């Protein structure tokens, strides 16, 4: 036990309880640690007591245990390991990047700035980013020198927009574990189906990622240890699940990362699973640089000025920018910034994400706001320009013609194209798959519709996404169907489930898009719709999805027409 | 032991006997019988059984092999039967008299044509049965059973 | 144009077309409500005048004592069918001073249906018509409150 | 005689709680220890599950001793 | 076409002239929206060429001037609306391009207190502010006709560019030394006195702040009385620095001896730190088993440099003196001094950590320095002789 016991109750058993050490027994933990190599810890040895030294000080500066005798350990290997590499004395930058490694995770802790307070080696001051740490961890540059695993804290489940884009760019992508959003699938069985998953991840090495499920903590206890048996060379770890308790393979290629949030670590969280993670802060402001949060402030106020203008019922960005939330901005600059590249910053590559962030905020609004803009702007030029691209370099009009374009223009290298799309009419019937299938014929074959509420359990989703996915066609074109009325997490299990099944029939280079069609209203029931997810999706509204046999007639042609002239 | 539960395995939904209190495990109980050729005994199994049996299959089948097929549709049938007999409890403890001597027997593969029998032990209703995917029967049949019970 | 209409219609009648006209529009201003939103832009701001705090206890023990559906729908026809036509607000028996309780009492008498006898006796005369919009308003907050609880 | 990793420290406290652990278990007494997060207990217990496997035991000292079959329970 | 602009602008005119004479809100509704469909349908590409040398139509400038002059009343935004078009039509394009066609056209001799030039005027001065904030040079190369314009730009740099905090001195050196505009600013400003005439007196003051920031350093610099900080500044950045001090001393070579006597003087100070630093290792890494006194030594080697002033710290040289020895904060003894630089340079030794067993640091240097020390050297005579028995290669070499 990590928490105090009655001895009454032990039956006057023998009792040990352990204290925590001292600076001298911290240093004789260091050295034996190292002493795997003489060399290596002679030259650590004149770090160890300062290492102890803020590692005390830390301890009795923070409120609640949040860092432990882990986090020095891991402080210890990482820079032994590090000077072994080298063949050098440790560098400054290598020890800041272990105790940033280590020692982060908490606002209220300043573990760097004791560190370096103890030592001379502040000259440095090169800091190194939560995305390098975390790339460091997840792929740390014959020899076991295994860092813990990783959790991620974030804000609104942000993080996973960020992973998704920046490490696993190609379709290495990791395996999502998480809690189904399905009624009738969340119980007992959905653990033992995770923790399979799980065990058949370690075997084989594919990486992991643990959403929402601390629940399945109990399971993993023992493996975040990351403490193994070895037999002939392979590496064994313990899990469970109940009262069975095995021994399963360990891949070295296996890492794992826990995405959760903050306050939920904070609060709830047992102090013994804090310890035994890595833990880093990820959020978009910590990736984006000053000028980057700059061109969010200025997306914000253009929105602000789309809404109102450049009687007057003032419209909030919500109802006109289709999904919009805090982030939205945010999330536009990171995903424009991440496709552009490294480029240098040039005013041409600040024009350019600002131009595509307004183009990307533009394909999410409704053609009623840039009317009305155009409208109380009397003609203005940039009220044409964005009606231009609207309604004319862009695909507004129908769904059909939203698919031509995206499979005409849609890059070849992504063998997964995730779509996700926001409208008010009705959702697609079979004969619209029809017509859809009379537009594609030649190019792919006919589109499956799948309704998401005709599910009751994940296990048939996923059949009937297996039985579409195995179909030899080189397109395949996947939709999805969902009714916003509680409705969120079904959506977005389905689009992890989706996500892990393309990754998994991926040995063909088959290109399949997936669309993911949400109804909602204009007015709504409270509960307000959330996208702009970002990462790997596309977000565009489409007030109708029909190909308007009422009237052929697409918008912006009606504009310079009366009524009079409908009846000649 | 799964494989054969697929093959033959036979779940059955009661009420419980002996006066015992209404609960998944006096509800729920899988029959295993005998194959052809094979003389071992038809076996009984608790529905604690037949959940260890589960975390065994979890725990063992992390072998990247096609025998999750197996296991993929021991875990459906499971928890199909589970979910019906959650049905039943409902329905028991709302007061309903139909399903108090009702049984049903779910065919984990067709016997001669059976997936699902159901008798409620009254002279004016006749035995029910139906082939075809068991899961399929499952969820309709507690779809029904919910909506009945509103 | 009869897709999901023919859903909601699927129970109704001829007998209760009128009763459903009161129920729908009613239940189309609780939404705007639910969002914040006003719902009676077409009604003159004279009629929107607030409530005293006395009259609001006044107008919550009535509340608590009284069947909220139906005084809903009752007060919410009398505001949309005689505040709303200017061709009525000339028609000055319906004047923001007149009490509240007299002009709903005198229209249910007219249309000869069911009145409840609440209305008479318990309701307040000391609530005019000016602030018949925002007791509306209040009362269909209570409503919403009982059904979030 | 035990293969641990290189990288792990033959400091006191695994010492102590792997001797107490072995002394307890092989004369079935009852055996509490409480400490902060780190302090060498997981660690003991899965080497001494690893250690004490009788005949299969990797020292001549082990194998002279009893085999250890650990069931486990979270509280 | 555009060459016609004059007949809207006589139609709007007369519709000003027709409502000063008494649905008008309608009829100023339909004026500007025709007038701006007009103006979409004319000006159909962009706005300037493709350095942002000259402008794409030579008469925009005018047609903006005509339009925008009309009278109308205030209320009805028509001078608003259409200034803020044009100001779309600027953003557009590059900052660069802007400022290039700013400064070197000539659009503006027509009168630029207009609204048309404050409304330029704005948005180049938001450029400025934008590429200072980007911190790419601006004036490199830059080329200019009309030096009132090219004077509100200057001075836009040098009031953007400087620092949040304008009063902090070392912020103000970071700037001077680091940003390249500033290079470009002096030349230009001693080049020829009427920029400086052109210049707002904000700039002028900012000029002043630097100029004296420059002329307190330099004789700090002379005098010896600078901090160790400012001195690694200069040091890192003695081009700019020295090319600033050029051009305004010739505006208005000794620092090159003093700014390389004083990196001579930094050498030897942080030399003698680093072999102190070595000597409190080593003994820090025997503490384990000896505990040792130097309280006044580790005290002093504690202390940030950076705050503390040169002289202070280190002799410094001046032909005021001759080459005199230098002597520093420290004031080590001769044992000490040779004890750490020794260990200083077997610092990396692994043969000479071990290889040893309250003490005062006379007596540290006498028991443990001088038994090491003399085996070092006994072992490296054994080396290069051959001589080394294998009982010494099985107990020190165990390990490589």
């Amino acid at each position: 036990s990590n928490w105090a016991l009655d001895p009454a109750k032990m039956n006057r058993g023998i009792f040990v309880s352990r204290g925590s050490p001292n600076e001298t027994e911290l240093i004789e933990s260091a050295k034996g640690i190292c002493s795997s190599d003489i060399l290596v810890q002679d030259r650590v040895q004149g770090y160890f007591a300062s290492f102890a030294k803020a590692y005390e000080t830390v301890c009795k500066r923070q409120d609640k245990e949040f860092f432990g005798l882990r986090d020095y350990y891991s402080l210890i290997k990482m820079v032994f390991a590090a000077a072994k590499a080298s063949n050098r004395k440790p560098s400054p930058q290598d020890i800041a990047q272990a105790v940033l490694r280590n020692f982060s995770g908490k606002d209220d802790i300043q573990a760097l700035d004791i560190f370096l307070a103890n030592l001379p080696e502040a000259k440095c001051s090169e800091e190194v980013s939560p995305m390098q740490l975390i790339k460091q961890n997840i792929f740390g540059p014959q020899e076991d020198a295994e860092s813990r695993y990783l959790l991620v804290l974030t804000k609104n489940y942000v993080a996973l927009q960020i992973l998704q884009q920046t490490f696993f760019e190609g379709d290495q992508q990791p395996e999502i574990i998480f809690g189904s959003g399905f009624p009738k699938d969340q119980e007992y069985t959905q653990l033992c189906r995770n923790i399979n998953r799980v065990k058949i991840c370690m075997e084989t090495g594919k990486m992991v990622l643990l959403l929402n499920l601390q629940n399945l903590y109990e399971s993993l206890y023992d493996a975040l240890n990351q403490y193994y048996v070895h037999l002939g060379g392979q590496k064994y770890v313990d899990l469970g699940l109940g009262t069975h308790r095995v021994k399963c393979r360990v891949h070295p290629n296996f890492r794992l990362i826990v995405i959760e949030e903050k306050d939920v670590v904070y609060k709830h969280f047992p102090i013994p699973l804090i310890n035994r993670l890595e833990k880093h802060y990820l959020d978009i402001n910590t990736v984006l640089e000053k000028w980057q949060k700059s061109i969010v402030e200025e997306l914000c106020a253009w929105v602000e000025k789309f809404i109102n203008v450049k009687k007057r019922h003032k419209y909030s960005p919500s109802d006109v920018f289709i999904g919009y939330h805090s982030d939205a901005c945010a999330s536009v600059v990171l995903q424009v910034i991440e496709r552009q590249g490294p480029r240098a910053l040039t005013e041409e590559l600040h024009q350019k994400v600002s131009e595509e962030a307004k183009s990307i905020l533009l394909n999410c609004a409704t053609p009623d706001a840039v009317v009305r803009l155009s409208a109380y702007s009397l003609g203005g030029f940039a009220a044409e320009w964005l009606s231009q691209e609207y309604f004319h370099r862009q695909r507004h009009n129908s769904f059909a013609d939203f698919l031509q374009a995206h499979l005409h223009t849609a890059d070849l290298e992504r063998h997964a194209i995730f779509t996700e799309i926001t409208t008010f009419s009705r959702l697609l019937t079979s004969h619209d798959c029809e017509i859809l299938e009379s537009e594609v014929t030649g190019r792919a074959p006919k589109p499956t519709l799948l309704w998401l509420q005709q599910f009751d359990t994940e296990y048939s989703f996923l059949k009937e996404v297996r039985n579409c996915l195995t179909n030899t066609a080189k397109c395949k074109i996947l939709i999805f169907q969902t009714d916003f009325e509680r409705s969120a997490q079904l959506i977005a299990s389905a689009k992890y489930s989706v996500i892990n099944e393309i990754n998994k029939i991926r040995e063909n280079e088959d290109r399949i898009f997936v669309y993911f069609i949400t109804k909602l209203s204009r007015v709504g029931r409270g509960t307000a719709y959330v996208g702009f997810h970002g990462g790997l999706w596309q977000s565009v509204h489409i007030d109708d999805l029909r190909r308007s046999t009422l009237m052929v007639s697409d918008v912006t042609r009606l504009q310079h027409v009366t009524i009079s002239q409908l009846f000649a | 032991l799964a494989t054969a539960i697929n093959q033959r395995g036979i779940y059955v939904i009661q009420a419980p006997k002996g006066g015992q209190k209404i609960s998944p495990d006096t509800v729920l109980h899988l029959i295993l019988p005998e194959s052809p050729g094979s003389h071992e005994e038809s076996r009984e199994y608790s529905l604690e059984e037949v959940k260890e049996l589960l975390n065994k299959l979890m725990l063992m089948s992390g072998k990247k092999d096609r025998n999750n097929t197996e296991v993929e549709r021991f875990s459906e049938v499971f928890c199909s039967v589970q979910r019906l007999s959650q049905a039943f409890i409902d329905l028991h403890s709302a007061g309903n008299m139909l399903f108090r001597t009702w049984i049903a027997m779910a065919y984990c593969s067709p016997k001669q044509g059976v997936s699902l029998q159901m008798d409620f032990g009254l002279d004016l209703v006749t035995e029910l049965k139906e082939g075809g995917d068991v899961t399929e029967l499952l969820a309709a049949l507690c779809r029904q059973m919910e909506h009945f019970l509103d | 144009q009869t897709i999901h209409v023919l859903k909601a219609l699927n129970r109704c009648q001829l007998k209760h077309t009128i009763a459903l006209w009161q129920f729908l529009s009613a239940h189309k201003s609780e939404q705007l409500l639910r969002l914040h939103k006003e719902p009676f832009g077409e009604i003159s701001s004279r009629y929107k005048a607030d409530l005293s705090p006395e009259n609001a206890k006044l107008l919550s023990t009535f509340l608590n004592q009284t069947g909220l559906d139906a005084f809903l729908l009752e007060l919410h026809e009398m505001i949309i069918l005689k505040l709303k036509n200017p061709q009525t607000q000339t028609e000055e028996r319906f004047r923001p001073q007149w009490s509240l309780r007299d002009t709903l009492v005198s229209y249910m008498q007219t249309k000869e249906s069911e009145i409840l006898p609440e209305m008479a006796s318990q309701f307040p005369e000391e609530i005019l018509l000016a602030s018949c919009v925002s007791v509306w308003k209040t009362a269909a907050v209570l409503k919403w409150n009982r059904e979030m609880r | 005689g035990v293969p641990l990793r290189k990288t792990i420290a033959k400091n006191l406290a695994l010492k102590e709680n792997v001797f107490m652990m072995v002394v307890c278990i092989e004369l079935k007494i009852p055996l509490f220890l409480v400490g902060k997060p780190g302090s060498s207990k997981s660690l003991a217990k899965t080497i001494v599950a690893d250690a004490m496997q009788g005949p299969a035991a990797y020292s001549d000292l082990f194998r002279s001793l009893k085999q250890v079959h650990l069931v486990s329970f979270q509280c | 076409l555009l060459k016609f602009y004059e007949l809207p602008a006589l139609s709007a005119e007369i519709v000003c002239r027709m409502i000063r004479l008494l649905s008008v809100q309608t009829v100023f509704q339909g004026t500007l929206a025709a007038t701006k469909r007009w103006l979409r349908e004319v000006f159909t590409k962009n706005m300037l060429t493709s350095s942002g040398a000259s402008f794409t139509y030579v008469k925009e400038i005018e047609v903006w001037r005509r339009l925008v002059e009309i009278q109308f009343p205030a209320e009805h935004g028509w001078k608003e609306s259409l200034l803020g078009d044009m100001e779309w039509r600027l953003t557009k394009e590059e900052p660069l391009s802007q400022i290039t066609a700013y400064c070197n056209s000539c659009w503006d001799t027509k009168g630029l207190e207009d609204s048309v030039a404050k409304t330029f005027e704005k948005c180049i001065i938001e450029a400025v502010s934008s590429a200072c904030q980007s911190q790419t040079s601006i004036l490199q190369g830059f080329s200019y006709s009309d030096l009132r314009k090219f004077g509100i730009v200057l001075s836009a740099v040098i009031t953007k560019s400087w620092p949040r905090t304008a009063d902090n001195f070392n912020d103000i050196l970071k700037h001077l030394l680091t940003l390249a505009d500033v290079k470009h600013v002096f030349r230009l400003c001693g080049t020829d006195e009427k920029i400086l005439a052109n210049v707002t007196e904000d700039a002028k003051r900012l000029i002043a702040v630097a100029d004296s920031v420059l002329t307190k350093v330099v004789g700090d610099l002379l005098s010896g009385t600078i901090l160790v900080g400012q001195l690694e500044l200069i040091i890192k950045h003695k081009n700019q620095f020295l090319d600033i001090w050029q051009l305004r001393e010739k505006s208005l070579c000794a620092v090159e001896e003093a700014l390389d006597w004083r990196r001579e003087e930094l050498l030897l100070l942080k030399k003698e730190k680093r072999c102190v630093d070595s000597l409190l290792k080593m003994c820090g890494n025997v503490k384990h088993l000896i505990q040792v006194d130097f309280g006044v030594l580790a005290v002093r080697h504690s202390q940030d440099l950076s705050s503390k002033r040169l002289n202070d710290t280190v002799t410094v040289r001046l032909s005021t003196s001759s080459n005199s020895q230098r002597a520093t904060h420290y004031h080590l003894s001769s044992q000490v001094q040779e004890m750490a630089g020794k260990i200083d340079l077997l610092r990396d030794s692994h043969i000479f950590q071990l290889f040893w067993r309250i003490l005062e640091l006379e007596e540290v240097y006498d028991y443990l320095y001088q038994p090491s020390y003399r085996k070092f050297i006994k072992l490296h005579q054994d080396l290069k002789s051959g001589e080394v028995t294998l009982a010494e290669i099985d107990v020190i070499f165990k390990d490589f």
